[PDB]
Order: structure tokens, then sequence, then C-alpha cells
């Protein structure tokens, strides 16, 4: 959130327009209440950049190279899909006891039955994508150091 | 002269050998390219705008 501003004498229209530049910036409530339009007027920032700041910051978060081959302890992965497919079971047992519901429904009532409850359906997408996600990522790392390292 | 016809190695009288070995193939590579390859595919059918 940033502005530029310039004052207007005590006179007319502050600027004259040549084109449609100026007037597409919806000038908040706050600043007319507080004297935007009448006692100054804003200028529209634009934030140019060169070619050595265009890198830079598209260099900022690339990440060192090693650690994108780097594997992860098998040990902690294995946990980490086991506790995930004994929660899914849980979803699951959910999911179930869920499905068999919508018929009794009201159609605004569905709305607001998942509020202050758990939904089932939407918690096994988000875990299986996790688990996709991981998986796939740890195969395909270990069959590429497989072969780059002898 | 059938022993001859086929492959047999003739080794003592009346003992031939027959190779049920069939190499015993014990040599395995972890076929790593075509792995790397299914597991693209996955990827490439869980990310595709379907």
């Amino acid at each position: 959130v940033i502005d530029a501003f310039r004052l207007i004498n005590a006179n007319h229209e502050p600027r004259q327009t040549t084109s449609n530049l100026g007037h597409l910036n919806k000038p908040s409530i706050q600043a007319l209440i507080h004297g935007l339009n009448r006692h100054y007027y804003s200028i529209t920032i634009n934030y140019r950049k060169n070619e050595l700041e265009q890198k830079m910051l598209l260099n900022l978060h690339k990440k060192s190279w090693m650690e994108g081959l780097t594997l992860q302890d098998y040990s902690e992965h294995c946990k980490h899909n086991e506790s995930v497919v004994k929660e899914m079971l849980e979803l699951a047992k959910n999911y179930n006891k869920a499905v068999e519901e919508e018929d009794k429904m009201t159609p605004e009532q569905l709305a607001i039955k998942n509020v202050g409850k758990q939904d089932p359906k939407r918690h096994l997408e988000e875990h299986v994508d996790v688990l996709m996600t991981s998986n796939i990522v740890q195969c395909l790392a270990a069959m590429l150091d497989t072969v780059v390292f002898k | 002269d059938y022993a001859k016809k086929r492959g047999w190695v003739l080794g003592p009288n009346n003992y031939y050998s027959f190779a049920s070995q069939q190499q015993k193939p014990e040599d395995t590579t972890i076929p790593s390219t075509e792995l790397a390859k299914q597991v693209i595919e996955y990827a490439r059918q869980l990310e595709m705008i379907v």
C-alpha cells in the first residue's frame, strides 16, 4: 500500500488530461475523506526495473543444486506415510457416514452443514495430494540418483 | 543319433545333463529410466488439466 502525492494551489482543474493513464486507480474512501482531490492529488507509481534487478529478484529464491537431488530419510518418510494412511482410514469411515446424508438435507441446510464440523471429502483430497507428491518425488529422485551416481 | 540331434551334452554313459538351471537369471540392474518415465507420467496425469 503506497501512494504519491502533490498539492493543489488555492485556485479550475489541478491537472490536464491528455490520456486515460491518470483515471485508472479509483481513489480510496479514506483518502477522499482526508482530503484527496481537494488539497492534494495522487500520482501513479510505476516499478520500472533493469535487467540485473530483474535477474537478482528472480534468483533470490533459487536454492542450491544439491538440495534438489538430496533424498529424505526413509524411516521418516515411511513414518509420515503410515501416519497419513492411518488418518485416511478414519476419514474414510466419516466419508461413508457423510455420503449417506446429502439426500436427507435441505438445499440450504447443506451449506451450513459444514460449519464447525470436519469435511472428510476435502481432507481426503488434501491427504491424497500430499501423499502423491511426496511419493512420486521420492521415487523419481531415487531413480535419478541411481543412474547419475554410477 | 537323437541325442546328437538334440542339444544334449553326452556326459557319462547314459548321463546327459539337461542344464535345467536355465542360466538361473540372478543379475538385476534396477531398471531406472523406465521407472522414472512411469513416475513422470503419473505426475503428468496428476497435474494436467483434463
